[PDB]
Parts: C-alpha cells; sequence; structure tokens
C-alpha cells in the first residue's frame, strides 16, 4: 500500500524559512502530481500549490507567489516545500497529497500525508 | 578483411538508453560472427523476421543497424512488425517490411533499484503515431483540449515523457528488459559486413 | 481572491438524508466538471469522499452521492449515521492551474443519546 510520511512539527521565529518534506513509498513516485494544502487553526482547508514530481514543474496561487518554492528529489523519492518570510498568520498544519490521475493533474487528492504542524511565534 | 564487428560495445554496454531516445549504431566494414549470439542460452527472445536465425552467418549484408532499448517485459511483443501499442507507435516503430532480428533479455539485476529506478523513460502522449524508424526526443508540452498550452504544463497540458520506475520485486511482466534490434539491408550494392566464410 | 460559498452548518437525525451545497462562479463550477468533495475528521487527514462530479473512489459506501447543476454542486448523504460528524469541503478547479477549497460545512447528527 502507498504511504506518505511528512517531517516533524517545527517552530520558527517570524521572518524565517520552513522546509517541509514528504517522502512517498509504495507506488510509482513519478507519475502522480503532488498537491500542497494548508489548514490554519479553525480556518478550514486552503489549497496552496501544485508540484509535478516527474518534470519538476510547479504552480501556485497568486496569494503565495514569490514566497513558496517546491522541489523534487527522485533519487530518494521525496518532495520538498520551502515557505519563506513567515508571519504570525502562517502557523498551520501542512498536508502533502497525491493526485488521483496518472501523469495528469485533476485535483482529486485521494491519498494524504499525516500533516506537519508549523508554528511561528516570538516565544521560545 | 579481418576486422571484428563491435557487437560488444552494444551487447555489453553498462547503460543502453531510454526507449524514447534509443541510440542507433552503424555496423559496416567488419566481420560479424553470430555464433556468440544465437548460442548464448541467455536471450529470452531471439525473433528473426525475413531471415532464418540459424543461417544468418553465411549470407553477406550491405550494412547493419543496431538499436538499443530498455523496456518493460510485457511490452517486448510490441517490438514486432505490424504490432501496435504504447511504445510501438509513440516510441519505436518497425516497418512492416522489416528484414532484421529482435533480441531481448531480462536485466532486472542491473537496471533496477530497491528504492526505484526512475532513469528509464518512454513517451506517453503524442499528437500522431511515429513513422517507421523515427526518433522523437522533443519534450514539448502536449496540448490537449482546445485552449492553447503556451509552454507551461498544468491542466490540459501534459508532460509527454513518463518513467518506468523499475523495482526488483515486480512480476516478469513489469521487469526491465534490454532489447537490441538488428536491421539488415539486402540491397544490390556490394556487401561489406558479414561473418567468416573462408 | 476567489472563494466558494457553503452553508455554515447542516444537520439531520440519524437515518434520514442531508444535503450540502457548494456555490461558485461560472468559471469555477459551471466551467469545468471537476468538483470533488472531501470529508475531514478531527485528528485525521481529510479523506476523499467523491471526485470528478459524481464518481466514488473505492472504499466509500453508496450513501454519498454528488451531482452538479448550473453553477452549484451538491453532495447528499443518505442513511445518516453517528459516524458522519465531520467537516465536508468542496474542491474545484478555478482556472489558471489553480484549485480552490470551499468554506466547508460541519455536519451534525442532531439526535445523540
Ligand atoms: C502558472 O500558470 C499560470 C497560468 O497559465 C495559464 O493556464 C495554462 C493552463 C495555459 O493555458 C497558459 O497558457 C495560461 O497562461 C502562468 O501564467 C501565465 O504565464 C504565461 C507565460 O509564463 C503568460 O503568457 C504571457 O502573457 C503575456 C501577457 O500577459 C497578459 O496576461 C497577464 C495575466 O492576465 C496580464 O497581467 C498582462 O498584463 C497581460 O495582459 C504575453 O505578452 C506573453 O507573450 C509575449 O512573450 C512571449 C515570450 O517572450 C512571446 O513568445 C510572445 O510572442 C509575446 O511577445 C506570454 O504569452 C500568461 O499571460 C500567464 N497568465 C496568467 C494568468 O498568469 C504561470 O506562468 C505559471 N507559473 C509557473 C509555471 O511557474
Ligand atoms: C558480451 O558478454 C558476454 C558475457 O557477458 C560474452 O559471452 C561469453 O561469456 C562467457 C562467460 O559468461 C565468457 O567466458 C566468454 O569469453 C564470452 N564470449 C564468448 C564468445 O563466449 C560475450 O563474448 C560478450 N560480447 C558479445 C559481443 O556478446
Amino acid at each position: 500500500q502507498v504511504q506518505l510520511v511528512q517531517s516533524g512539527a517545527e517552530v520558527k521565529k517570524p521572518g524565517a524559512s520552513v522546509t517541509v518534506s514528504c517522502k512517498a513509498s509504495g507506488f510509482l513516485f513519478t507519475g502522480y502530481y503532488m498537491h500542497w494544502v494548508r489548514q490554519a487553526p479553525g480556518q478550514g482547508l486552503e489549497w496552496m500549490g501544485w508540484i509535478n514530481p516527474n518534470s519538476g514543474a510547479s504552480n501556485y496561487t497568486r496569494k503565495f507567489q514569490g514566497r513558496v518554492t517546491m522541489t523534487r528529489d527522485t533519487s530518494i523519492s521525496a518532495t520538498y516545500m520551502k515557505l519563506s518570510r513567515l508571519t504570525s498568520d502562517d502557523t498551520a498544519v501542512y498536508y502533502c497529497a497525491r493526485d488521483l490521475a496518472f501523469s495528469m493533474v485533476r485535483g482529486a487528492l485521494d491519498y494524504w500525508g499525516q500533516g506537519t504542524l508549523v508554528t511561528v511565534s516570538s516565544a521560545s | 578483411i579481418t576486422n571484428l564487428c563491435p557487437f560488444g560495445e552494444v551487447f555489453n554496454a553498462t547503460r543502453f538508453a531510454s526507449v524514447y531516445a534509443w541510440n542507433r549504431k552503424r555496423i559496416s566494414n567488419c566481420v560479424a560472427d553470430y555464433s556468440v549470439l544465437y548460442n548464448s542460452a541467455s536471450f529470452s527472445t531471439f525473433k528473426c523476421y525475413g531471415v532464418s536465425p540459424t543461417k544468418l552467418n553465411d549470407l553477406c549484408f550491405t550494412n547493419v543497424y543496431a538499436d538499443s532499448f530498455v523496456i518493460r517485459g510485457d511490452e517486448v511483443r510490441q517490438i514486432a512488425p505490424g504490432q501496435t501499442g504504447k511504445i510501438a507507435d509513440y516510441n519505436y516503430k518497425l516497418p512492416d517490411d522489416f528484414t532484421g532480428c529482435v533480441i531481448a533479455w531480462n536485466s532486472n539485476n542491473l537496471d533496477s533499484k530497491v528504492g526505484g529506478n526512475y532513469n528509464y523513460l518512454y513517451r506517453l502522449f503524442r499528437k500522431s503515431n511515429l513513422k517507421p524508424f523515427e526518433r522523437d526526443i522533443s519534450t514539448e508540452i502536449y496540448q490537449a483540449g482546445s485552449t492553447p498550452c503556451n509552454g507551461v504544463e498544468g491542466f490540459n497540458c501534459y508532460f509527454p515523457l513518463q518513467s518506468y520506475g523499475f523495482q526488483p520485486t515486480n512480476g516478469v511482466g513489469y521487469q526491465p528488459y534490454r532489447v537490441v534490434v538488428l536491421s539488415f539491408e539486402l540491397l544490390h550494392a556490394p556487401a561489406t559486413v558479414c561473418g567468416p566464410k573462408k | 481572491q476567489l472563494v466558494l460559498t457553503q452553508p455554515p452548518s447542516a444537520s439531520g437525525s440519524p437515518g434520514q438524508s442531508v444535503t450540502i451545497s457548494c456555490t461558485g462562479t461560472s468559471s469555477d463550477v459551471g466551467g469545468y466538471n471537476y468538483v470533488s468533495w472531501y470529508q475531514h475528521h478531527p485528528g485525521k487527514a481529510p479523506k476523499l469522499m467523491i471526485y470528478e462530479v459524481s464518481k466514488r473512489p473505492s472504499g466509500v459506501p453508496d450513501r454519498f452521492s454528488g451531482s452538479k447543476s448550473g453553477n452549484t454542486a451538491s453532495l447528499t448523504v443518505s442513511g445518516l449515521q453517528a459516524e458522519d460528524e465531520a467537516d465536508y469541503y468542496c474542491n474545484s478547479y478555478a482556472g489558471n492551474n489553480n484549485w480552490v477549497f470551499g468554506t466547508g460545512t460541519k455536519v451534525t447528527v442532531l439526535g445523540q443519546p
């Protein structure tokens, strides 16, 4: 069976960078587009971006343009997402999801990760 | 003449190629002995079209072309003339008037990784079928639907290439297979490549 | 930024059927036939209830049924049972290679002993 494993929870000071990883196993890594989604505390889901683990192409929403960069590593079958210039309104849970269609992007997020909790605050 | 045709450079190379970018080598001005080929007891498929696979070392050919692939085992049958499928028409097309031999052997011990071998590719989407003996290495975005794809992939803009991703646990139908296609030409020009006679 | 509107909440006694509506601009729902519905539980990752507009992924029962008309999609759950307490979201393609989630509806089974 398939399995997506994300990085552990992270705490970062405001104005920093968070790199969250998603390792996939149990299926053809290249051939299913990956989607990155966010859920802030008590705010509902929010679609962030879309990355192709085969050709390395990606696209985001205008909201996150210029702040988020996604990368692939087919050697270890991993997908990395880097969010820079954080702000107090970014603490949330980030999910990496696998598309449903084969070699195409359609927005059917059948398989999901475990969710990485990222917290940004000025405290310790 | 005493040159020996360089079958070793193509039958024993470390990495052969990807299907969509198969490399072709021109064998000429040399002597080719086929005893090592048809009596290797290791080739799963040795299918010869237009020539008998036993007496091929006594008739002289004008030149030979050697083509290499690393494909999926169950797709080997698609490398025959006339046959059509996913790689027979988008990756490698053999003319219906073929006069060569297709050799194929399993190589899951060299072209597979426990994590996954995402290094062999094949073309998945194409506007039209390939012409016989044609290469297509362009990675232009396949424009499906009606809205033009201006060079950025996404919705209704697919990436033509896909990866086999071999693993050393799949069935025989999903394991790597190294394929060598030897195309001859029985032209009227004076032959220059053929096996030892006297 | 574009947003898909959903009712704040929905409810139903155990056994009957409930409906959830997802409304959007003609370029979001009416334009394309790609409107999936996800179910989200507390403490678990969201699960894909249905995709396309009406197709059901393997595993989900026949209770859930989706259908779209004009510029509004709808998900109907029949034989509502106590395990359906969750937040349901509608995800739709919005053009320019971007997908948008709805606001979500928290379904409540009403009658609890
Ligand atoms: C993420 O996807 C974005 C959306 O892509 C659209 O959807 C896909 C499915 C395709 O249909 C695609 O064709 C769509 O564009 C994508 O944004 C798009 O990026 C392309 C190229 O990067 C842009 O094409 C260029 O457009 C300009 C004019 O821009 C007009 O539109 C924008 C947005 O509405 C306005 O803000 C402007 O003021 C303009 O009104 C053209 O001038 C340009 O052509 C000229 O330049 C090229 C290259 O030098 C020459 O060959 C031509 O001859 C011209 O001289 C391009 O055609 C497209 O506008 C843009 N659209 C949007 C909505 O953003 C984004 O790039 C993707 N990001 C990735 C992959 O990282
Ligand atoms: C390519 O390699 C094969 C073996 O990998 C060569 O075939 C013979 O292999 C045995 C051992 O398996 C050796 O003892 C022989 O010396 C090899 N040669 C012959 C003629 O038997 C083969 O020769 C190599 N070259 C080609 C063109 O196939």
